[PDB]
């Protein structure tokens, strides 16, 4: 049987370092 | 200097954020003490027995209600209008099964709104502004307290108040219905016509003054730019909005003040949700709606059904399903 | 298990509350 | 021209923050429920 | 500093970026289609067409292939139950792995665009600026529909050369991909008649290139290019979205 | 071979068209008279 | 010069009135609407559709008159009044209930005409059109509660007809038989409505009471130039009044009269589009996990299974005579009774 | 004529006739 | 809008007159038979003590003369 | 001065008629006609479709 | 499409007050007045 | 001079409540 | 049962929008 | 002083960006057999 | 069900390596 929670881990551990270093990276592409 | 004169300066001063007063030091820790009691009691209260018929109702998150079923019971019909604080009951598992939060909730969420009214005019007092703001407060007050406070004192039990809930609101509006036909009430239809006048004038207002700005930037950026903060001039032509609206309906329905305009849009919902605040109360104390039962008669002497005969019937579906186990003598419900 | 979904919804609703209230622009003058 | 003269910049302030935020909470808590069924 | 709102305002005034858009938008729409496709493949049984249809198993996209004609899979299990023997190029899969080389064609044509988007089509050639023809546009785009929509009606649908469409018994028991006589009487615009269907595209397309053809060689007057501003672009677009949702009703009802 | 429902039709699609026509002289009786 | 040169000098002249291009619309297809309800309240029955007697004539009062509905049997036709149903006999066509099918359909082109007209002033005074966008609304609502409702639902029969007591035979209906209540899209609708109603009360409230000092007496009506480069209330005092109050307050007052244009109609939209989904018999009616778990333990009782039990005793009472067409009569023992309430 | 003219008449015209219309029914010997 | 004295004779002599037509034409009946409303014995005939129920479709012009 | 395609070349006179209209009316009543018969076209196919018009044959049966 | 007909709405509104786009000009005249100039805005009689 | 406007709204106003005042006396014990 | 995919599509809804909305307000605040 | 003297800006150029993305990806790769099981 | 995730995930991968290898920051000189 698949994971309940295994497809959130998996989304989670996409989504949330994505957004950190896409705010990151439009914040010092957005000077220059 | 002294200690007395030191704390009443603090407490009327403005440079504090959050303004207090001196009708703060019943408004802030009464409103914290029902918001503290309904935020555990909204999630973790066991079942209440809200008839009194032993049977007890879920109404927390805990027990399979989401947020729309989740719901703060009242009070049993047993426990009546009597005062039923914690110290009266024997335990904590007993306080919580006859309605015991409902009864904190409501007593201390009242003295709190109409502190809050009072701190309305002792900020715009110590502003230096005029004080009526209060006056327009004192219209939603009463539509709070027609439901928690005087309903119940008409119907002399605390259980037929409004239960603190999304789902409970609607089953307390349509047994409510079923009771006293509000909707066959001039009061009703008087707070109808107030507020959706209040959203065509809201909307009509909103619409005529963003009509008429005056252009300050491009139309690259926000149109919220032009208007620099703390300025002296008026960003809307006032005079080509009164003559698009007098183009539009009728130059003797003017109201070309502006001031005069203002004076009706604080005069006409207020109003309107002033009539309603009396006609709960009326309804409380079993002065019922209208009644055009068996109206419409042929000239035998037979009778004829029109739209009242059918919300006669619909009326009669609602009340002989509420409360179903409790009613056994064949009125007074 | 969904429970702790509803009340993580609320206390994050009340918190941008509370950041809306006290951590704003302030509003400035001329 | 090469590089592209229409080179604009977005701008999303405080109280637009907010407001979004608000809003997508506010979505979440009330659709929450009937999604979960 | 432009509002989130309007950050798509920055290509009203540069077509070929304009194009890498309208590229791209239509790469995701085939990648839609393609991964619903191959989803509702995965998901979808065919073990008993008798008492379990299509449509108990909430399957959407697969009997709109089916409408138009694709009765058959690379499994060798076709529609109405028995087994064919040739699947062909044109399979399931094949349509939708079709539309998936479609999506990163129409990818890679869209980045192209945007990284050369300064060419000399997208000028006046008479006095030097950047504008469109948008009159002569729209009778290409028009002359380009009524073909597609002749050959359609045509073709495919009576089975000149494509195989044609699904045509039941009206009591649900008994129906198969056939090729559809036009009707031409009155009888052609009771719906229930798909000889109807086949008739109007004939005539559509071909009023259509008539009309796009019209377009082509005469030009509008000043009263009604003042009156709608056609030297604007989103006009276009307001009787765009009208022409649309205007068909949403009829394909709706 | 014209059904009553067409027949009854097709006066509707003569009283629109004067209905029209009735609107568009009413404009040309006094417009033009005014100038 | 030339025709649609004076038609323009005239439809375009200022009088008292303003007639327009769509004023040509307006005029005409409304007005009609307005007669022919209050024809159908004050002088036609309903006796033969319904079976109700909803007349001035027939003893009826204001609140209890309304243009009737179809008959169920009148399926989804115009009902025009030439034709295959009445064919021009204007009696039958009042008898069959075609008044409704006649306001209804003859005053959807007059909310077309109203907001074109709306739109046309707006452009001869050169000012923005936000009056024109704020006024779909009650467009998109008006379609949705009177023209798609009951088009995809079997019947014109099933449509709220033009009264004071038929609409709220109309909110029952839907209060007993969808459970219009629990859709999320009518609780976007109450909170777009219902805080208009408070920010205008608001805004009313707080202009003219931070309002500046021009006159001498105390009727500060009198102190008010219409012609005027001054303001007329202190922004900055009422930013602080509601700052030190209730925490966040507005500093931009395009922004405010924007965002009051811009809550009813995000209500009332966001009400339409549940309302088209009530209209293909979606509603918002009981959930799964709660019922399955009602089925199995008895005593669970919350005020969501007491609505559904309520609501059944709704539809099992009013329908025998809500809908005749239907020809069913329930014996007493099948109607929930409650045991001798 | 004139517009104000047929504003004055056209809507007014007939609401006499339904007030005597309705008088009659109030005052129908039932 | 105060510009009118004008005791006129178009205007007030007409407006009696249709006050009077509209009195007869609900006090002589005629109104009944125009817009075919019944009339407080005509509610059920003897053969038809119920509300009416139209039924069919296009023979509705047959079939509400029966009903009548 | 941009840049050069064979594609570029050849499509040009199609985006060189830079906004030459006529004066005048033009074809403008022929278009009104044409826009009136269309919308004779969607009456007739409407009332056909709700059957306020029957033919002789259109059945309207779901028999066919 | 009910959502699509607000969009045709709002960009049928937005093409055609393309100059107003963004603000009212400084100097609207004396032309919303009630009977003196005897036509909306329009030059051909006053 | 004329009959004044304050002199029309009196008699209007009478008008208004014999009128009124005899649609609740149809509306008691009338149909 | 409970909607495993629901829970999915509660967590999705609630991170995309809001990093979307950050991303735009830390490159506005970041020149100001 | 009553700002910060010490305000100071982060930066994360496109080859980090890449960079990033690429772990975040790789890892995912090789535990999501692992997590799912 | 996690055949898609695994698909998703060496598909975005291979994304990522696209993206990299064309829409690259350009190695200026002095
Ligand atoms: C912007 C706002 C505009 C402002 C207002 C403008 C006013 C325009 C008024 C237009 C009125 C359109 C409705 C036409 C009347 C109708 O109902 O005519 C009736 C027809 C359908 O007829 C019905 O069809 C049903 C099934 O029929 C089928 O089955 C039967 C036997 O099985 C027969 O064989 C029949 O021929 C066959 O078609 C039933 O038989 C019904 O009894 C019968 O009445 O509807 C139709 O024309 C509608 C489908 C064609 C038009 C599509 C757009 C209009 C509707 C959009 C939404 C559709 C519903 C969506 C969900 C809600
Ligand atoms: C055919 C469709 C279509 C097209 C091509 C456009 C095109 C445009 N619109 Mg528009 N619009 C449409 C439909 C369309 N609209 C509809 C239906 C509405 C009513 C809701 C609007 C309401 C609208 C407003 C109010 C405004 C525009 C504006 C604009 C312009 C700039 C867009 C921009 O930067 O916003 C960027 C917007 C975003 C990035 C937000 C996107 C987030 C959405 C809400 C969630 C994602 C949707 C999701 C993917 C599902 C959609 C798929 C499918 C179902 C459609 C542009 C010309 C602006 C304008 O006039 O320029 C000044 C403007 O202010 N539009
Ligand atoms: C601008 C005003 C206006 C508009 C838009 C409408 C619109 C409508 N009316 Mg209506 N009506 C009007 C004024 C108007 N009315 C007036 C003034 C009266 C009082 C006499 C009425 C009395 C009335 C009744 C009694 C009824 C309607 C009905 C209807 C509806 C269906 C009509 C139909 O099928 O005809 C379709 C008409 C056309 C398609 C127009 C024909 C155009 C074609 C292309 C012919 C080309 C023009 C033609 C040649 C004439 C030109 C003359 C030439 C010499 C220049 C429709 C919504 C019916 C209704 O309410 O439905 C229940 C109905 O029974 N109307
Ligand atoms: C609420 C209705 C409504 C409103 C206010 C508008 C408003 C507007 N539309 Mg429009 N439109 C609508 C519905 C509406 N539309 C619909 C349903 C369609 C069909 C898809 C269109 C198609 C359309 C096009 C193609 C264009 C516009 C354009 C415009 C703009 C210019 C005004 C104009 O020429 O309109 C025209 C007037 C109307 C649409 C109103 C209808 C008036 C006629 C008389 C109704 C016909 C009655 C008919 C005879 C009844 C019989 C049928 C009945 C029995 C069922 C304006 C913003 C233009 C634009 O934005 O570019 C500048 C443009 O090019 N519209
Ligand atoms: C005021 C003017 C009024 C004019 C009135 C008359 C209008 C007619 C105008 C001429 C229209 C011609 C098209 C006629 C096609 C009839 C369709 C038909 O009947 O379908 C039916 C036919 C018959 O086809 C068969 O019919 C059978 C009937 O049971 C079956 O259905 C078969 O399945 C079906 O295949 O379909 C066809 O085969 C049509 C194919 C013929 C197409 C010819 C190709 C044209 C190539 C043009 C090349 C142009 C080159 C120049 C361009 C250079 C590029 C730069
Ligand atoms: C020019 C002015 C146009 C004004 C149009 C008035 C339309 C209402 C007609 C009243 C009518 O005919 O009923 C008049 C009827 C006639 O009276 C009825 O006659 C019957 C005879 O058998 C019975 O006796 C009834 O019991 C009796 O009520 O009475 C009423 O319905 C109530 C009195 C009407 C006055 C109440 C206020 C009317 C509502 C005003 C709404 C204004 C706000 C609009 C918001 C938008
Ligand atoms: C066991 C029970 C547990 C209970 C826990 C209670 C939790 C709730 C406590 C509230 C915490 C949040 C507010 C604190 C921040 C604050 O004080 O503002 C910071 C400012 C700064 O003031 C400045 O404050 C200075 C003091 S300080 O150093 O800055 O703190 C002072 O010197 C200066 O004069 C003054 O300008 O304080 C004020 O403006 C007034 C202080 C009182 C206002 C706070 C009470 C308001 C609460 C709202 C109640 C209604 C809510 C209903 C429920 C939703
Ligand atoms: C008058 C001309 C109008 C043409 C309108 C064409 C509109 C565009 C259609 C493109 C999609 C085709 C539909 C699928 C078509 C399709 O699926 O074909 C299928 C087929 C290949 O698949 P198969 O042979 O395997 O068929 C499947 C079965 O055999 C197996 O069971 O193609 C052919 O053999 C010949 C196709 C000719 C198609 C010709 C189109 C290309 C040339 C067009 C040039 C026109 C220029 C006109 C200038 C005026
Ligand atoms: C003293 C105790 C009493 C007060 C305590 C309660 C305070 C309530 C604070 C509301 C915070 C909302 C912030 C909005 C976001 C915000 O910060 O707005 C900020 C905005 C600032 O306006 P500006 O002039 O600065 O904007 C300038 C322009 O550039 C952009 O607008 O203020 C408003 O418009 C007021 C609107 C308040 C609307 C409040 C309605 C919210 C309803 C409740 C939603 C949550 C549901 C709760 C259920 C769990
Ligand atoms: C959330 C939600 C929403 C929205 C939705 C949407 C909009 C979706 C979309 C989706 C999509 C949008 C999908 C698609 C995807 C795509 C794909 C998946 C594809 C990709 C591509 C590929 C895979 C390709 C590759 C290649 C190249 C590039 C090169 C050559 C080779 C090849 C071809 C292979 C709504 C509210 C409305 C509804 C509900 C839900
Ligand atoms: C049917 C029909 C038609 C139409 C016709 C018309 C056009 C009509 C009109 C009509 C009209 C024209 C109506 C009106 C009505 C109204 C009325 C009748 C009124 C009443 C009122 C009153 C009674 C008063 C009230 C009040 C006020 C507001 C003031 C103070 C006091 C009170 C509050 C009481 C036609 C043939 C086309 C077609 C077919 C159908
Ligand atoms: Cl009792
Ligand atoms: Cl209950
Ligand atoms: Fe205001």
């Amino acid at each position: 049987e698949v994971n309940i929670y295994g497809l959130t881990a998996t989304a989670l551990f996409i989504i949330i370092p994505t957004s950190f270093l896409l705010i990151l990276y439009v914040k010092t592409a957005s000077t220059q | 200097s002294s200690l007395w004169a030191r704390f009443c300066e603090w407490i009327t001063s403005t440079e504090n954020r959050l303004y207090i007063g001196w009708f703060g030091v019943i408004m802030i820790p009464c409103l914290l003490t029902a918001t503290s009691v309904f935020i555990i009691a909204f999630i973790a209260a066991p079942p209440v027995d809200i008839d009194g018929i032993r049977e007890p109702v879920s109404g927390s998150l805990l027990y399979g209600n989401n947020i729309i079923t989740g719901a703060v019971i009242p009070t049993s019909n047993a426990i009546g209008l009597h005062f039923y604080p914690i110290w009266e009951a024997a335990s904590l598992d007993e306080w919580l099964y006859n309605g015991g939060p409902y009864q904190l909730i409501v007593c201390h969420f009242l003295l709190g709104v109409y502190c809050y009214m009072g701190r309305e005019w002792e900020l715009s007092f110590r502003l230096g502004m005029r004080p009526w703001i209060a006056v327009a407060y004192s219209a939603p007050v009463a539509a709070a307290s027609a439901v928690f406070l005087v309903y119940p004192i008409g119907q002399g039990s605390f259980s037929d108040g409004m239960p603190l809930g999304i789902s409970g609101t609607f089953n307390f509006m349509i047994v409510f219905q079923a009771e006293h036909n509000i909707l066959m009430h001039p009061f009703h239809m008087l707070g109808v016509a107030g507020v959706f006048g209040g959203s065509l004038f809201s909307a009509m207002h909103g619409s005529l003054v963003t009509s008429s700005l005056i252009r300050e930037t491009t139309e690259n950026e926000s149109a919220n730019e032009g208007y620099r903060f703390g300025q002296e001039e008026e960003t809307y032509n006032i005079v080509a909005a009164h003559g698009y609206f007098g183009r539009l309906i009728f130059q003797y329905a003017s109201f070309n003040n502006s001031r005069s305009l203002h004076f009706f849009l604080a005069a006409w919902p207020v109003i309107g949700i002033w009539f309603t605040a009396l006609g709960l109360s009326t309804m409380a104390f079993n002065l019922n709606g209208f009644n055009f039962n068996q109206s419409v008669v042929d000239s035998q002497g037979r009778v004829l059904n029109t739209w009242a005969d059918i919300i006669n019937r619909a009326n009669l579906g609602m009340e002989v399903m509420h409360e179903r186990n409790a009613h056994n003598f064949p009125l007074d419900l | 298990m969904e429970a702790l979904v509803y009340t993580f919804l609320l206390v994050g609703t009340l918190g941008i509350i509370f950041f809306s209230i006290f951590f704003r622009d302030p509003p400035r003058m001329i | 021209a090469r590089p592209n003269p229409n080179k604009q910049v977005v701008e999303l302030n405080r109280t637009s923050l907010y407001w979004g935020l608000l809003l997508i909470f506010v979505l979440a808590v009330l659709f929450s429920s009937y999604i979960f069924n | 500093g432009l509002p989130w709102y309007r950050v798509h305002t920055v290509v009203i005034n540069d077509p070929g970026r304009l194009i890498s858009v309208h590229l791209m938008h239509t790469a995701l729409v085939s990648g839609w289609a393609g991964s619903m496709a191959l989803f509702e493949i995965s998901v979808f049984d065919p073990s008993d067409p008798v008492l379990n249809p299509m449509w108990r198993q909430g399957m959407f996209v697969l009997p709109f292939m089916t409408r138009l004609g694709i009765t058959q899979s690379w499994g060798g299990w076709t529609i109405s139950g028995e087994t064919a023997t040739n699947p062909g190029i044109w399979s399931y899969e094949g349509v939708a792995a079709a539309h998936i080389i479609l999506s990163g064609a129409l990818f890679l044509a869209s980045v192209w665009h945007w990284t050369y988007w300064d060419l000399e089509l997208f000028r006046d050639p008479r006095t030097g600026k950047t504008a469109l023809d948008l009159p002569k546009i729209f009778g290409i785009h028009l002359f380009l529909s009524g073909l597609l929509c002749f050959g359609f009606g045509a073709f495919h649908v009576t089975g000149v050369f494509g195989p044609g469409i699904w045509v039941s018994d009206p009591y649900g028991l008994t129906g198969r991909v056939q090729p559809v006589a036009p009707s031409w009487g009155a009888d052609g615009f009771d719906p229930y008649n798909p000889g109807g269907i086949a008739s109007h595209h004939i005539a559509a397309g071909i009023l259509g290139v008539l009309a796009g053809l019209f377009h082509l060689c005469v030009r509008p007057s000043i009263r009604l290019y003042f009156g709608l501003s056609m030297g604007s672009i989103e006009t276009v677009l307001s009787s765009s979205i009208a022409a649309v949702f205007w068909a949403a009703f009829v394909v709706a009802g | 071979a014209v059904t009553p429902s067409l027949k009854n039709f097709l006066g509707s699609l003569i009283a629109g068209a004067t209905v029209l026509g009735g609107i568009a002289l009413a404009i040309t009786a006094v417009s033009k008279f005014d100038k | 010069r030339t025709w649609f040169d004076d038609a323009d000098d005239w439809l375009r002249q200022d009088r008292f009135v303003f007639v327009g291009w769509s004023g040509l619309l307006l005029f005409p297809c409304a007005y009609f609407a307005l007669g022919g309800w209050l024809t159908g309240t004050t002088f036609v029955t309903s006796w033969y559709t319904h079976g109700l007697a909803t007349s001035y004539l027939e003893g009826c009062n204001f609140l209890t008159a309304a243009v009737s509905t179809p008959a169920n049997s009148m399926a989804h036709s115009l009902l025009f009044v030439w034709g295959p149903e009445a064919q021009g006999d204007f009696t039958r066509w009042c008898q069959l209930g075609g008044l409704w099918a006649f306001v209804a359909l003859h005053g959807a082109f007059g909310l077309i005409g109203f907001m074109l007209r709306q739109f046309e002033i707006a452009r001869s005074v050169n000012l923005r059109p936000y009056n024109a966008i704020a006024f779909s609304a009650p467009i998109a609502v008006f379609v949705s509660v009177f023209l798609i409702y009951p088009l995809g639902q079997s019947g014109w029969f099933f449509a709220p007809s033009f009264g004071v007591a038929a609409i709220f035979r109309f909110i029952l209906f839907f209060q007993g038989f969808h459970n219009w209540t629990l859709n999320p899209f009518h609780m976007m609708g109450v909170a777009g409505v219902l805080g208009a109603a408070l920010l205008c009360a608001i805004h009313g409230a707080t202009v003219e009471n931070t309002l500046f000092e021009d006159g001498d007496g105390a009727n500060t009506f009198r102190a008010f130039n219409p012609t005027q480069a001054e303001e007329t209330y202190s922004m900055v005092t009422a930013n602080r009044f509601w700052s030190q109050i209730f925490g966040v307050a507005f500093s931009n007052k395009r922004w405010l009269h924007f965002f009051m244009l811009l809550v009813p109609v995000t209500g009332l939209w966001m009400s339409a589009i549940g309302v088209v989904g009530l209209a293909l018999n979606l509603r918002a009616y009981d959930f799964v996990s709660q019922e399955i778990r009602a089925a199995e333990d008895p005593e669970f009782e919350t005020f969501y299974t007491k609505n559904i039990l309520l609501n059944e005793g709704i539809r099992a009472w009013m329908a025998a005579q809500d809908q005749p067409h239907e020809r069913l009569v329930f014996p007493e023992e099948v109607l929930p009774r409650g045991n001798a309430l | 004529f004139t517009v104000r003219w047929l504003a004055i008449h056209g809507i007014a015209v007939p609401t006499i006739f339904f007030l005597g219309a309705i008088t009659a029914m109030q005052f129908i010997q039932r | 809008i105060l510009t009118s004295i004008r005791y006129w004779v178009i205007h007030s002599i007409t407006v009696p007159a249709l006050f009077i037509a509209g009195w007869l034409f609900v006090s002589t009946g005629l109104a009944y038979d125009v817009f075919g409303t019944p009339r407080p014995n005509e509610y059920f005939t003897e053969d038809r003590q119920e509300a009416p129920l139209i039924t069919d479709r296009f023979n509705a012009l047959e079939q509400v003369k029966k009903l009548s | 001065p941009g840049l050069v395609t064979p594609l570029g070349t050849l499509l040009r006179p199609l985006n060189s008629e830079a906004g030459k209209v006529l004066p005048g009316w033009g074809t403008t009543v022929l278009m009104a006609v044409f826009i009136l018969l269309f919308a004779a076209f969607l009456l007739i196919i409407l009332e056909i479709y709700n059957s306020s018009l029957i033919l002789d044959d259109v059945s309207m049966s779901w028999e066919t | 499409a009910l959502l699509f007909f607000f969009g045709h709405i709002w960009h049928g509104a937005r093409t055609i007050f393309r100059d107003v786009f963004a603000g009212i000009d400084d100097d609207i005249n004396d032309q919303v007045e009630f009977g003196k100039y005897k036509k909306l805005g329009d030059t051909s009689s006053l | 001079g004329r009959i004044p406007l304050w002199l029309v709204g009196t008699e209007e106003g009478t008008l208004a409540i014999g009128a009124i005042s005899c649609f609740f006396y149809g509306f008691l014990c009338w149909f």
